[PDB]
DNA sequence: TGCACAGGATGTATATATCTGACACGTGCCTGGAGACTAGGGAGTAATCCCCTTGGCGGTTAAAACGCGGGGGACAGCGCGTACGTGCGTTTAAGCGGTGCTAGAGCTTGCTACGACCAATTGAGCGGCCTCGGCACCGGGATTCTCCAGGGCGGCCGCGTATAGGGTCCATCACATAAGG
DNA sequence: CCTTATGTGATGGACCCTATACGCGGCCGCCCTGGAGAATCCCGGTGCCGAGGCCGCTCAATTGGTCGTAGCAAGCTCTAGCACCGCTTAAACGCACGTACGCGCTGTCCCCCGCGTTTTAACCGCCAAGGGGATTACTCCCTAGTCTCCAGGCACGTGTCAGATATATACATCCTGTGCA
């Protein structure tokens, strides 16, 4: 934010603190001594914006994040590691950027207080009722990975599925409940889509204003003698929103029923996400100028090439921190 | 009448404040405020109800808050003088 | 079928006017200047007696100055924890003008009683002078506080005895399963 | 389906070696012991010179009378303060998040105290005054305290002029049936 103020009536626009325009940018007719792209770094500067955003933007809800350092809050790291379980190293693609995670579930307790009961239940029904072949080992190896393992018999439905970043494990993320899931079997790839909404706090904050309104007015009527969706509201502000899609590759067979299940019935988003539609302000699409001139945006060519420095200085730390 | 000591508030004392140029503050500002307010303020009507009391009088004037003031050294002017 | 426009509807920045404050011009009364009387405080005059430098000088002394050691006081850094700064939603009562009372303030009275002014007496108070005991200085025995040395415990550190303990790497173990019939 | 006896695959554990407390001893914080000695306390014990007492006397505090107008007592009257109404905000308030500020402790180093040696400022006595300044009094005379008239210019108020507020208008920003392409 603290980029310098533009000088009026450049041919471009600071959006996110670069230069971007909603046209293409057409340097030729527009600069008279374009500084190179080495020079300028602008492409540079959106490609590690990008990537870092990636790993900390709002796609998915953090659910998780490293404390900020005989305090006892040492000893909860192994109760957070317990309460998920270890999964396997799955790789994401983020718009031109691609991204690995390892997998981890976040342990419903209800599944495992529901599958005790059920087998109590069917062991009730039965009692009414009444050198080594490696080729063995190979199919046991099979059917674990094409079926279930105990653990993955009892979290087969409503299993809760926690996204780490394998490059900036300090951070963990909801898979969205509300996305659409398309598992390509010929391609081992899963598509997730989702619609996401920049002002989202300022909905929820009137849905509860909302919700306290119907609950006052509740109240008053008990004094003499509910699925709210703030979406379907027609006093809900406007959403300005953004439809995202991204790719998944790498996970195997079993894995896609957990996910596969864990996901929300879909005509019901499939609606919501159609009023969204109706309802919300798309996102604007507009082009970056990579190219600056270097006498007009002197001082912007310069904060940018000190904003980089900056950045890559503190980078190397991050290394040196391992 | 009661605790109208409080009912100078917090607010009036920061604008005050502010007023005399001061960036950061203190909580306990405010108490020490009122009080110092206080002992003026007592001051200030003591002098100037003796001074009305000479008058065989019921009502403060401003002349007498005024030179009631300028006993204490205070000069105050605009008010007819 | 859907567009162009003929006929019609709320509105409003532009424009014309009405609803409140302040300054200049008119009355009219407690005056400000002026005339003359007045005297006693101010100013001009003359001692007069007392206190202030002479003027640098030497021979001294008490205080000032200058030099030095050092050690601890100031002070720039900074880890960190929180309590004031900024930003909501929400409530109070501070502000606005309005209606009905009044009592305290303003001043005009009519004139009295106490204090301005005056001779005359006399004694309290001031001015001069004289004096012994209240004060000023410190000698003394005793008080008491300072400050390094350091006996001695033992916190902590040192050589190194022998010892108690943790993170680290190794694995053993259970659920329900693989196999024969 | 029954029915032996173990594969599957981690979290749970014993171990290696680490590093440590402390035997004997010292630096050090500290109790305290300890001395030397550098001050400070209180009591003479004394000889000096001022407090304060005593007397001479003078001028101003006190007195009894007179004159007159400043304070007092209504008491007439009127407007500024007081109180309750009751809408309208908006300034206060509770509460949430954070962040940059204040404090605790750090090491550093420079300057200002404790103290010793040198230098300067000051007084005593030389040598006894003359100058000129502040106090004191007499002697006009001029000055503005006084009563009084003259006639005003300054203050209290109303009228007039301007400004801030109010509201038509000449279209402004639009609605909407329907005839045209």
């Amino acid at each position: 934010a603290s980029r310098a103020k533009l000088a009026t009536n450049r041919p471009f626009e600071i959006v996110a603190g670069l230069p971007a325009s909603v046209e293409l940018p057409n340097y030729n007719s527009s600069l008279t001594h374009p500084q190179s792209i080495k020079n300028s770094g602008v492409l540079y500067d959106s490609l590690v914006s990008s990537r870092r955003t990636w790993v900390q933007g709002e796609m998915f809800e953090l659910y998780w994040r490293r404390p900020k350092k005989e305090s006892p809050t040492s000893g909860t790291i192994p109760l957070i590691r317990d309460k998920m379980q270890k999964m396997c190293d799955c790789v994401m693609s983020g718009g031109p950027h691609t991204f690995k995670v390892r997998l981890f579930i976040l342990k419903n307790d209800k599944i495992e207080q529901k599958w005790q009961d059920e087998q109590e239940l069917k062991k009730k029904e039965k009692e009414l009722k009444r050198p080594k072949r490696k080729r063995r080992k190979n199919a046991i190896k099979e059917d674990k990975d094409m079926q279930l393992t105990a653990f993955q018999q009892k979290y087969v439905q409503g299993a809760e599925i926690i996204l780490e970043y394998l490059e900036f494990t300090h951070s963990r993320y909801y898979l969205p409940k509300k996305s659409v899931v398309e598992f390509l079997e010929d391609t081992d790839e899963i598509i997730i889509s989702w619609i996401v909404i920049h002002n989202s706090k300022e909905i929820e904050k009137f849905k509860t204003k909302k919700i306290k309104a119907k609950l006052k007015a509740d109240q008053k009527l008990n004094k003499e003698d509910v699925s709210f969706n703030p979406l379907f509201e027609a006093d809900c502000p406007t959403p300005l929103y953004t439809p995202m899609t991204m790719k998944l590759s790498g996970i195997h067979k079993r894995f896609n029923q957990i996910i596969r299940n864990s996901v929300s019935p879909m005509e019901e988003v499939v609606k919501e996400m159609e009023k969204i539609l109706q309802i919300g302000t798309r996102l604007s699409g507009y082009n970056l100028w990579y190219q600056l001139d270097g006498y007009d945006d002197e001082a912007l060519s310069e904060s940018l090439r000190f904003e980089l420095n900056e950045w890559e200085h503190a980078m190397r730390s991050r290394r040196h921190k391992r | 009448l009661r605790d109208n000591i409080q009912g100078i508030t917090k607010p009036a004392i920061r604008r005050l404040a502010r007023r005399g140029g001061v960036k950061r503050i203190s909580g306990l500002i405010y108490e020490e405020t009122r009080g110092v307010l206080k002992v003026f303020l007592e001051n200030v009507i003591r002098d100037a109800v003796t001074y009305t009391e000479h008058a065989k009088r019921k009502t403060v004037t401003a002349m007498d808050v005024v030179y009631a003031l300028k006993r204490q050294g205070r000069t105050l002017y605009g008010f007819g003088g």
